[PDB]
């Protein structure tokens, strides 16, 4: 079968198959969930502590910390 | 790595695979499974998304469908279950629950590791001790074995 890495081709394929979704960018991101103004964050990762962070109507958001799984903006 | 967890899924495991009897086929699932975790790009991906459907569908979808349907409902446990991410660890397990019934391995004495299956402990094992003719090989052996009595050695050098 796969054996060895037709697998990684097969996960190509199984990719290629569904392969589109797949990543973003640094600087990119979407606000998962949120209450109270602080939200559940994602995206954008490799970021200066605490840089501003445009919102949409147009704002910079407060940067309380790295966690290492995901993190989440004031 | 909580992988004691993996016990209630991981038992059910071996009893399924005992009642299902796939060992070989579900031996096959957990190879195929493991695989599927493996996948990085996928992995960042497999976090991602809040909905279990989603990735019951998804992954199941990409899989090259080795799935089977009580690992449909199953996987739809582990999802269900959403502990899922970790899984890969069962196989471990899951070698111990096949290696389980009737299995043996070996530690390599100074050298490398047998691995030979024989049940008798000091006995199938003497059998492989003897069965050397494998007494070929120094493959660390000496220095080790030397500078373990050596050890003990020295051990009583300042036991003296």
């Amino acid at each position: 079968m796969q054996l060895n890495s037709t697998e990684i081709s097969e996960l190509i394929k199984q990719r290629i198959a569904q392969f589109n979704v797949v990543s973003e960018a640094h600087n990119e991101g979407t606000i998962v969930s949120v209450s109270d103004g602080v939200i559940r964050i994602h995206g954008l990762a490799d970021a200066m502590q605490g840089e501003m962070i445009s919102l949409p109507g147009n704002r910079y958001a407060i940067a309380l910390n790295l966690e290492r799984d995901s993190v989440g903006a004031v | 790595e909580f992988i004691t967890v993996a016990r209630p899924y991981a038992k059910a495991a071996f009893d399924f695979a005992v009642e299902h009897q796939s060992v070989e086929r579900w031996q096959d699932m957990l190879a195929f499974a493991a695989e599927v975790t493996k996948n990085e790009q996928m992995a960042e991906l497999l976090s991602g998304a809040l909905a279990p459907e989603t990735l019951a569908e998804s992954f199941i979808a990409v899989a090259g469908e080795q799935l089977d349907e009580n690992g449909q409902n199953l996987i739809r446990v582990m999802a269900e279950n959403g502990r899922l991410n970790a899984l890969p660890d069962v196989l471990e397990q899951f070698i111990h629950l096949r290696a389980v019934s009737e299995a043996t391995a070996e530690v390599d004495v100074i050298s490398a590791a047998a691995l030979s299956e024989q049940q008798l402990a000091k006995i199938s094992a003497a059998m492989e001790k003897r069965l050397s003719r494998k007494v070929k090989l120094n493959a660390k052996i000496d220095k080790s074995v030397m500078a373990g009595v050596i050890i003990r050695a020295g051990d009583m050098v300042i036991d003296g």
